[PDB]
């Protein structure tokens, strides 16, 4: 799980 | 950032922020002209924002510069999430002070134990959502090559490692990818991934910035 913003 | 504490005010001057109309992903100003930050947090549009601690006011010392080259690296695997890792180049140069200022590249690669420090604006809940209008701090260590192979058995490759803690409640999280992990004065991880955040025996995931150093040099010079 990446741990960007969407 | 799950469990850290406020920063201060531009007390971290290498982090930025990568805003498309809103935080998504945070980098490290590694020379006036160029960002790295995670391949993962590649789009159009990218606005870097410099000098920021309140990401929702403007308070003074900010620099906005749009992005003008993205550069995501060739072999960056979506699915492994293998060479992790983009460089931004700014479309001027920003302006260096006590509060916008590069971090510096490794020249070898830590070893487990190592303490750094990882920042952002992501999500601090380990369950649920809620994003810091300041930004946050988290001292975290490297962790051995076995305890992340245990934790993740199969998903670590060479070009990755774990940094954190295995009892919970301390870690990177949405929001912080991209963004650095400073050890002893210089760069050696970029948040990437992890199975969701601060959750027990399950630490975050770190780009290996160490291994890409002449990658980044190489790709700064020809561009
Ligand atoms: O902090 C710096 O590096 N320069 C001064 C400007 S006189 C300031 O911006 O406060
Ligand atoms: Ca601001």
């Amino acid at each position: 799980c990446t741990k960007s913003i969407c | 950032i799950v469990g850290g504490y406020t920063c201060g005010a531009n007390t971290v001057p290498y982090q930025v922020s990568l805003n498309s109309g809103y935080h998504f992903c945070g980098g490290s100003l590694i020379n006036s002209q160029w960002v790295v930050s995670a391949a993962h947090c590649y789009k159009s549009g990218i606005q870097v924002r410099l000098g920021e601690d309140n990401i929702n006011v403007v308070e003074g010392n900010e620099q906005f510069i749009s992005a003008s080259k993205s550069i995501v690296h060739p072999s960056y695997n979506s699915n492994t999430l293998n060479n992790d890792i983009m460089l931004i180049k700014l479309k001027s140069a920003a302006s260096l002070n006590s509060r916008v200022a590069s971090i510096s590249l490794p020249t070898s690669c830590a070893s487990a134990g190592t303490q750094c420090l990882i920042s952002g604006w992501g999500n601090t809940k380990s369950s649920g959502t809620s994003y810091p209008d300041v930004l946050k701090c988290l001292k975290a260590p490297i962790l051995s090559d076995s305890s992340c192979k245990s934790a993740y058995p199969g998903q670590i490759t060479s070009n990755m490692f774990c940094a954190g803690y295995l009892e919970g409640g301390k870690d990177s999280c949405q929001g912080d990818s991209g963004g650095p992990v400073v050890c002893s004065g210089k760069l050696q991880g970029i948040v990437s991934w992890g199975s969701g955040c601060a959750q027990k025996n399950k630490p975050g995931v770190y780009t290996k910035v160490c291994n890409y150093v002449s990658w980044i040099k190489q790709t700064i010079a020809s561009n």
